[PDB]
DNA sequence: TCGCCCCCCTTCGGTGCTTTGCACCGAAGGGGGGC
């Protein structure tokens, strides 16, 4: 057990300990159980306790992906809402694109990290538990843990943050050595010839060793390829660990987001990976055991990742000597996929975007969103944002700054032709059109009815009302500038008195969730001049005061 | 040495706010920021246990090219105690924001000398993140007053007044105005002359332990209504719609008679000649927006609240008001960098300049309605940012139905 | 039958608007991956 001070932790201001008893184990997990907990009481992990101590936790068994030996897990949920917060100190999950090659590398792994890692000793009494004797013959034993348990809520910030501590002397006396550290998992890179890496990874052993921190062999990797956080590092490059996606003849919920999950893991570096179409399978679902038949959209999609995973891909290095470059490629649907690279062909990592923001959006707005995650993700893994590669014209993003009213930026970056390009599919005149029909447009509903008509009179003296049914004060508005657009040529000057339909409108959409949006975006698309002005209601406006007369 | 007992306010908890990712360069200045502050005592190094935290970057200045750390104690500041309950408060000059050149002085690192009630620390915690988090966050708190929390004027507020008697009875005319960590200091000599004197005050608290502005030269922009000779029935319904957003604001502003011009259903581009009584009203109402709005005062127990516009080529029209109509201030902003080509680098020093003039002016700064998405703008803005202090803010979307500030 | 972290996709519910539904946003459900 290190000898390190331990972390004061409190309960929350009037809240007593756990008072949950356990349960039923096969007596298999038991043997393992109590083989962990009597060795572990041996060293000093636990300690018996008695009827003073009022509380409990049942406890479970899981094995570890070393086969042979299982894990110890202690069901905390009643003690950990009890329990103090605490500030994580993980902030996020290191990428091997972020590492630079290294001559030496070295990959350790501490044995039985929690267990070396003393527990506040005023707040043992609370992690008491009982391992469970085959069908109550004998009352079971009652433990508590001096030690960090595994399953409370402050057992991973505090050995995260005894772990370096532990390792800062090491890191200062040698800026020279990379320490990735994950949990228990150390990174040891060097640019040191094989000899002298060793002795210092001896040494690094051997202060582990004296705070209470074994490194067992058997997790002591020292030759290519190494497993590490999922990946295998070579040398000159680095591989995901194989993605296994199911396969079915019948899908649940369940399955597809499972499989949603994986694609989505191994787009960090197989390019043109989609998933919208698999994804759209769990809208409107009720029950994760619901199967859910795959559309035809779903199966291409799907068939489609399934030819791109059956390629080797690798990533490579960072070199810090040289540029970062990211391209992104529009696939349609609002998805979006990148590649970050220095040299051509030779992909860090690859991503996707494909979040949908808003209700009503575009090309060049999903596009800027692509950028700043993309930027977002190299300050994480490089420190730096990188020089991008965009399928946009500079003087369409000219265009869309200028006419938006909203500020936006894009950093340096380079026109790429990659087809389909990122465009906008249609521009509001900014002054009237001569010789184009004049459309007053008008809705409205009755609020508690949930009735409305929309309509238009025009200075050509055409006029027209719908009458419409389950609608909304909004939805008219709308309804009343789909029938200028649907029954006027290619050009068309219309004059509204809904600010909120200006205000969609405005920003030139080419996509939304509201098919009556869509439409209207649709016939903006068709359209060859479009002229879009706002006026205020009930004032008596030419134009507007005979069209609210008219939806009456 | 003894400090001041502070608590926050009642039913609150500390900031519990989430560390954001920094460039290489910054982390590397935190570090050795950080570390020399360790040494020296005025923070000290903690752990998961403390379960507050507030994000820290830094900024580093064209004036001075040393990085400056920025902890952004906006949510512990909204959860401080009032130091006007407490007695211990900072009263605005209204003398300021007479004077010709007016310069910033940082003097955060005073506060330094003065301990923080060592029960308030925790509340002071901050993250240092680590690059391809290669090492979990490094945390720290603060065992002095802390740059950018509102407390650290209030607690130091008796000794800086000593430490400036002597420089201001010997200077009774130059006004000093302490905001946060920063002295507003404001004279009526020529723009070298009075660089002399600023000199001389930075080696007086030099002794125990800038940014150049002119609040004369700050115009007001008013509604102003476009001037043609030949009037459209567009031009009209733009008219029309802008002076009754406006009557919102001024006082008897008439339409009914361009309102009556516009009868029928005529076509958007058929110029309409302006009656008698139609350019009556134009030119009537064209001066009720030439001169300030009439019953509007500045109230020190609300908020102020800052709109802005972006309006093209370069140009920021802004309102201060704290009710809505009523304001206090309307603007113009306008920058020359030279790259002519960011938004939000514009925007962001539209806000600090805001910012500025309403310390300058009101002693403390309003809260932004800024014209940009959320995260746009949190992806770049603290790239440009140079005060110590920063103003709260929230994202609107702002279509322009009316096209009145400019 | 556990814990903490990052990521994506979907759903839900709170907030403010010179609103009566709508858009925005954060949290929480599901999934992937790590120790
Ligand atoms: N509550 C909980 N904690 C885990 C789990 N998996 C890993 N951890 C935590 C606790 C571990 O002690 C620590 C290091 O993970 P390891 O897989 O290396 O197990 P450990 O070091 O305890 O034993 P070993 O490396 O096999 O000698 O991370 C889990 O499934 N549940
Ligand atoms: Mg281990």
């Amino acid at each position: 057990i290190s000898p390190i001070e331990t972390v004061p932790v409190k309960l929350k201001p009037g809240m007593d300990g756990p008072k949950v008893k356990q349960w039923p184990l096969t007596e298999e997990k038991i043997k393992a159980l109590v083989e962990i907990c009597t060795e572990m009481e041996k060293e000093g992990k636990i300690s018996k306790i008695g009827p003073e101590n009022p509380y409990n936790t049942p406890v479970f068994a899981i094995k570890k992906k070393d086969s042979t030996k299982w894990r110890k897990l202690v069901d905390f949920r009643e003690l950990n809402k009890r329990t103090q917060d605490f500030w994580e100190v993980q902030l996020g999950i290191p990428h091997p694109a972020g590492l630079k090659q290294k001559k030496s590398v070295t990959v350790l792994d501490v044995g039985d990290a929690f267990y070396s890692v003393p527990l506040d000793k005023d707040f043992r009494k609370y992690t008491a538990f009982t391992i469970p004797s085959i069908n109550n013959e004998t009352p079971g034993i009652r433990y508590q843990y001096n030690v960090l348990p595994m399953g409370w809520k402050g057992s991973p910030a505090i050995f995260q943050s005894s772990m370096t501590k532990i390792l800062e002397p090491f890191r200062k006396q040698n800026p020279d050595i990379v320490i990735y550290q994950y949990v228990d998992d150390l990174y040891v890179g060097s640019d040191l010839e094989i000899g002298q890496h060793r002795t210092k990874i001896e040494e690094l052993r051997q202060h582990l060793l004296r705070w209470g921190f074994t490194t067992p062999d058997k997790k002591h990797q020292k030759e290519p390829p190494f497993l590490w956080m999922g990946y295998e590092l070579h040398p000159d490059k680095w591989t995901v660990q194989p993605i296994v996606l199911p396969e079915k003849d019948s899908w649940t919920v369940n399955d597809i987001q499972k499989l949603v999950g994986k694609l989505n893991w191994a787009s960090q570096i197989y390019a043109g990976i989609k998933v919208r179409q698999l994804s759209k399978l769990l809208r409107g679902t009720k029950a994760l055991t619901e199967v859910v038949p795959l559309t035809e959209e779903a199966e291409l999609e799907l068939a489609e990742n399934r030819e791109i995973l059956k390629e080797p891909v690798h990533g490579v290095y960072y070199d810090p000597s040289k540029d970062l470059i990211a391209e992104i490629q529009k696939q349609g649907q609002g998805q979006w996929t990148y590649q970050i690279y220095q040299e051509p062909f030779k992909n860090l990592k690859t991503g996707k975007y494909a979040r949908m923001k808003g209700a009503h959006t575009n090309d060049v707005k999903q596009l800027t969103e692509a950028v700043q995650k993309i930027a977002t993700e190299s300050i994480v893994i490089w420190g730096k944002t990188p020089k991008f590669k965009l399928p946009i014209q500079k003087e369409t993003w000219e265009a869309w700054w200028t006419e938006y009213w909203q500020a936006t930026w894009i950093p340096e970056w380079e026109f790429v032709n990659t087809p389909p390009l990122v465009k906008l599919w249609y521009q509001l005149e900014k002054e009237p059109i001569i010789g184009a029909e004049t459309f007053y447009v008008d809705g409205a509903a009755n609020r508690e009815t949930k009735l409305g008509k929309a309509g238009y009179v025009t200075d050509r003296g055409r006029q027209k009302v719908v009458p419409l049914t389950d609608t909304t004060n909004q939805k008219t508005e709308l309804q009343a500038i789909h029938l200028a657009l649907q029954d006027s040529g290619l050009e068309v000057n219309i004059v509204t008195d809904s600010q909120y339909a200006l205000g969609i409108i405005q920003a030139q959409p080419d996509k939304s969730e509201s098919e009556l949006v869509s439409q209207i975006i649709e016939q903006l698309i068709k359209k060859e001049k479009v002229y879009l002005a706002w006026v205020p209601a009930h004032k008596g406006i030419g134009g507007n005061e005979q069209v609210d007369k008219l939806v009456s | 040495i003894e400090t001041v007992p502070v608590k926050l306010k009642p039913g609150m908890d500390g900031p519990k706010v989430k560390q954001w990712p920094l460039t290489e360069e910054k982390i590397k200045a935190l570090v050795e920021i950080c570390t020399e502050m360790e040494k020296e005592g005025k923070i000290s190094k903690i752990g998961p246990e403390n379960p507050y935290n507030t994000p820290v970057f830094a900024i580093k200045k064209k004036d001075s090219t040393k990085w400056r750390k920025l902890v952004d104690f906006r949510e512990l500041n909204k959860r401080t105690q009032d130091f006007w309950e407490v007695q211990l408060g900072i009263p605005h000059p209204a003398g300021l924001k007479q004077k010709k050149s007016v310069t910033v002085l940082d003097v955060g690192d005073a506060y330094f000398s003065v301990p923080l009630d060592k029960d308030f620390r925790k509340y002071t915690a901050f993250t240092i993140p680590s690059i391809n988090n290669e090492t979990p966050g490094i945390r720290y708190q603060y065992n002095v007053l802390p740059q950018g929390w509102k407390g650290s004027p209030a607690i130091f507020q008796s000794s800086m007044t000593k430490i400036l008697e002597p420089f201001r009875k010997q200077n009774p005319d130059i006004v000093i105005y302490q905001y946060m960590d920063d002295l507003y200091v404001g004279s009526d000599l020529e723009i070298g002359q009075h660089r002399t004197k600023i000199e001389e005050l930075r080696q007086h608290l030099l002794r125990w332990g800038g940014y150049e502005l002119h609040p004369d030269k700050w115009t007001v922009q008013p509604i102003v209504l476009p001037e043609k000779d030949s009037w459209t029935v567009n031009d009209i319904q733009k008219l029309v719609g802008k002076l009754n957003w406006a009557s919102q604001i001024y006082a008897g502003i008439k339409v009914r008679q361009l309102s009556k011009l516009l009868r029928g259903t005529k076509a958007l581009t058929e110029v309409v000649p302006l009656t008698e009584e139609a350019e009556l009203e134009l030119a009537e109402n064209r001066e009720i927006l030439k001169e300030p709005v009439h019953g509007v005062y500045y109230d020190p127990s609300k908020d102020l609240i800052a709109e802005i516009q972006k309006q093209g080529q370069g140009q920021w029209t802004y309102q201060i008001y704290q009710e809505p109509f009523k304001n206090l201030k309307t603007g113009k902003y306008a920058r020359m960098k030279g790259a002519h080509t960011n938004d939000v680098k514009q925007l962001t020093e539209a806000v600090q300049k805001i910012a500025t003039e309403s310390i300058v002016i009101w002693g403390k700064t309003p809260k932004f309605k800024l014209p940009i998405q959320k995260e746009t703008w949190e992806a770049w803005w603290t790239e440009y940012w140079q005060a110590t202090w920063i103003p709260e803010w929230e994202f609107v979307n702002t279509p322009p139905l009316v096209k009145l500030w400019y």
